[PDB]
């Protein structure tokens, strides 16, 4: 189950 | 015993234009269960174990949407990092990312992970408390400040201590027949007379699961490391692993040497003697 | 970057017995960057039908891959793994030795 949120470097 | 769920992501840029490579692999313990590879023209998150294959179309639709979102994330990151390091578009660079969660024997949360490397070295990592970040250099400090202000660690902690462990438990139940059993190493020792003056003893461990194992030599009950060689644990290709450890001994002194095997699948540690 | 040269092991999935079907493995690990060229050789010539694992990496961020193919060992036939990588002057050939 992948993370549902996105965080950009 | 303990269990983990981990995802490993590799993103490799290509000179100028040309899409980067993106590959996503998911594991429970040492068993791969999902994959997506742009170099293999993947279009969906694909199952690789029968206990995950039984999940329905909504599950797979959702994992496919998220893995495509991770791919776009990494496409941005490669461009971002070239900016941070003042690097040209002509060179090839690599982003690696791993995250996931560990549970114990009672299947309760143990630890979570979320960390990145750029071009083969640490970039940023969620510390053990899941509240702060370790940044490797000044470019990573920019990321750290951004993620602190946006409260990223708090969001990730909710996934790490919650969603991850919750789905790991479900995977462990559906795959109880395969995931929750161990395969003890099958061990044996070989003797190859190298000269008239020395002989190599090689202690073998075969068909074991999980991959974690220790092989150590002793001379007369003390730990011996000189004249030894130790290969990396290697996959057999059928889900099990293999390893060997060797020591060169004086001919006639074979009986001073013992090989010791420790593995989660064994009732007790093994001692093997050439005899 | 930081460049790391691959470790290479060539071996069979099961203990090798002449005439019995088996799998030939070439395991490469510890390398960086990820692009690597791995060939399985039979008697000096590249075997064409070869499978591989999905690229992953270890706790030091170094990569690993398994290349494998079906084979039936005989006592006359020779096998090897041939690896090329940016850290290598020329491809490294590692011969298959069934006691290893």
């Amino acid at each position: 189950y992948l993370q549902p949120r996105t965080f950009l470097l | 015993g303990s269990h983990s769920m981990r995802y490993f992501f590799t993103s490799v840029s290509r000179p100028g234009r040309g899409e980067p490579r993106f590959i996503a692999v998911g594991y429970v313990d040492d068993t791969q269960f999902v994959r997506f590879d742009s170099d293999a023209a993947s279009q969906r998150m694909e199952p690789r174990a029968p206990w995950i294959e039984q999940e329905g179309p909504e599950y797979w639709d959702g994992e496919t949407r998220k893995v495509k979102a991770h791919s776009q994330t990494h496409r941005v990151d490669l461009g971002t990092l070239r900016g941070y390091y003042n690097q040209s578009e002509a060179g090839s660079h690599t982003v690696q990312r791993m995250y996931g969660c560990d549970v114990g024997s009672d299947w309760r949360f143990l630890r979570g992970y979320h960390q990145y490397a750029y071009d083969g070295k640490d970039y940023i990592a969620l510390k053990e408390d899941l509240r702060s970040w370790t940044a490797a250099d000044m470019a990573a400090q920019t990321t750290k400040h951004k993620w602190e202000a946006a409260h990223v660690a708090e969001q990730l902690r909710a996934y790490l201590e919650g969603t991850c462990v919750e789905w790991l438990r479900r995977y462990l139940e559906n795959g109880k027949e395969t995931l929750q059993r161990t395969d003890a190493p099958k061990t044996h020792m070989t003797h190859h007379a190298v000269s008239d003056h020395e002989a190599t003893l090689r202690c073998w461990a075969l068909s074991f699961y999980p991959a974690e194992i220790t092989l150590t030599w002793q001379r007369d009950g003390e730990d011996q490391t000189q004249d030894t060689e130790l290969v990396e644990t290697r996959p057999a290709g059928d889900g099990t692993f293999q390893k060997w450890a060797a020591v060169v001994v004086p001919s006639g002194q074979e009986q001073r040497y013992t090989c010791h095997v420790q593995h989660e699948g064994l009732p007790k540690p093994l001692t093997l003697r050439w005899e | 970057m930081i460049q790391r040269t691959p470790k290479i092991q060539v071996y069979s999935r099961h203990p090798a017995e002449n005439g019995k079907s088996n799998f030939l493995n070439c395991y490469v690990s510890g390398f960086h960057p990820s692009d690597i060229e791995v060939d399985l050789l039979k008697n000096g010539e590249r075997i064409e039908k070869v499978e591989h694992s999905d690229l992953s990496f270890s706790k030091d961020w170094s990569f690993y891959l398994l290349y494998y193919t079906e084979f039936t060992p005989t006592e006359k036939d020779e096998y090897a793994c041939r690896v090329n990588h940016v850290t290598l002057s020329q491809p490294k050939i590692v011969k298959w030795d069934r006691d290893m």
